[PDB]
């Protein structure tokens, strides 16, 4: 999965 | 609410203790109680709120993905019928996830967003609203799925418009919003070119503003820039 | 019970799904429902029960230790009075932990142990009874603390007596019982010499029986022997 | 902490 904050 | 009888400061204190103990369900319940006191949140308290629910819903999403994968495998050619149990349990986890998202969206709507006037708070809450509609969109399949996706898009877009007007391009909240909106484009809206364009333009504009920053601000901004770069590398 | 309407086999199926999703609270609730169907458990089902509650109470113990350490620091010389919040939250976690231990002990008492006739099931359940009284002993401070410790000791001792009579010294359940009873001696009963003696004698007697085992049994037994060795190295 | 299973 791609990075999210 | 079960936290109605606890002091606001005690709820904040216990949210920090729960984070130290990695008890994120407790942390979220304490922060929900703090929000429901009706006073605006500080920068630090907004972070506590975001961290608590990000960890709770993150665990639910991880579990939902495990179960969805098992469910998809069970419905492929040659699989043995195992009964309704996989779908039932995936639905149970999905319903609990939706419940958490609805709770967070309810806090934002009653009444965090309407009282947030400063750019740093308003953009933070609108980013959160985009995030939790995005999590609803990840599991959505019915008549309102397109409306859920557009609710996420609309919240992210209002946050972007404010952030571009009111924040420097290195602001970590602006950067984190752009990171997540880019992921929304890639994973939810089937718009990989928009995802890549937004991540690249965000990264380049922040790069050109780094020279204005202290060492500590530089560390904060470059941390999220690296996440933009990681996604670009994954996507190109 | 909320699981009374679900099929036993469906509860077992969902316990396995919950383990795959690392949803150990769900796993324990499903296995509690399976036990309450009233039928005896298979070897595999006993493992599911043990894994589920070991993970739930393990997380609670980890959190309790974090909070207890914060609490102890707050009551040392020169610390600033922070109010009742740390003690309150440590007590909240402690009460939830005790609740889980009481639930497990209740399943063992009603009626897993009394129906367990084979050595492999009876020793497994009595080890569990020792374990969950041990977890109660870790947080105990009142009039019944010595009785809690003796309840753990008594359950472990009955399990040891059966295991030495009815199981080979390499049996993984016998080994895991001895491992945990040794930890009980070291950490709960203030008997480090008994802890070390039991771990060493258990290790040596298993070593001498390895030659009787298949490759797969050898792997199972040596795995737990290494845990005995790790503790001995920590303690000597 | 020491190992238990
Ligand atoms: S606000 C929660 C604490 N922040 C500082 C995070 O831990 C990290 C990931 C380091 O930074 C950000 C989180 C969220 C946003 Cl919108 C921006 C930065
Ligand atoms: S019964 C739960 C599954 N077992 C096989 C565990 O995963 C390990 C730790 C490998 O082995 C044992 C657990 C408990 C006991 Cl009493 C003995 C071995
Ligand atoms: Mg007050
Ligand atoms: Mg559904
Ligand atoms: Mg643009
Ligand atoms: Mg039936
Ligand atoms: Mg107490
Ligand atoms: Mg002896």
């Amino acid at each position: 999965f791609p990075a999210t904050v | 609410g079960a936290m109605g009888s606890m002091e606001r400061a005690s709820l904040i204190q216990k949210a920090k203790l729960a984070e130290q103990a990695e008890r994120y369900e407790d942390m979220a319940a304490f922060m929900k109680g703090a929000v429901e006191k009706g006073e605006e949140l500080s920068n630090e308290e907004r972070c506590l709120l975001s961290v608590a629910y990000k960890n709770v819903v993150g665990g639910q999403r991880a579990a939902w993905r495990v179960l969805s994968s098992i469910e998809q495998k069970s419905n492929e050619e040659g699989s043995e019928e195992k009964g309704p149990e996989v779908r039932e349990y995936r639905e149970k986890v999905e319903t609990e996830l939706q419940g958490v998202c609805d709770t967070v969206l309810g806090l934002l709507d009653s009444h965090l967003i309407k009282e947030a006037g400063d750019a740093e708070s308003r953009v933070f809450y609108l980013k959160m609203k985009g995030d939790y509609y995005r999590y609803l969109a990840e599991v959505a399949t019915g008549d309102d799925k397109k409306r859920i996706i557009d609710s996420a898009r609309s919240a992210y877009q209002e946050a972007m418009d404010i952030s571009k007007k009111e924040m420097p391009p290195t602001n970590p909240i602006r950067l984190g919003l752009a990171l997540n909106f880019s992921v929304f484009h890639y994973e939810i809206a089937n718009s990989p070119e928009e995802a890549i364009s937004l991540a690249k333009t965000t990264f380049d504009e922040a790069m050109a503003d780094l020279h204005t920053l202290s060492e500590d601000s530089y560390k904060d901004s470059t941390l999220i820039m690296q996440l933009l770069r990681d996604n670009l590398t994954l996507w190109t």
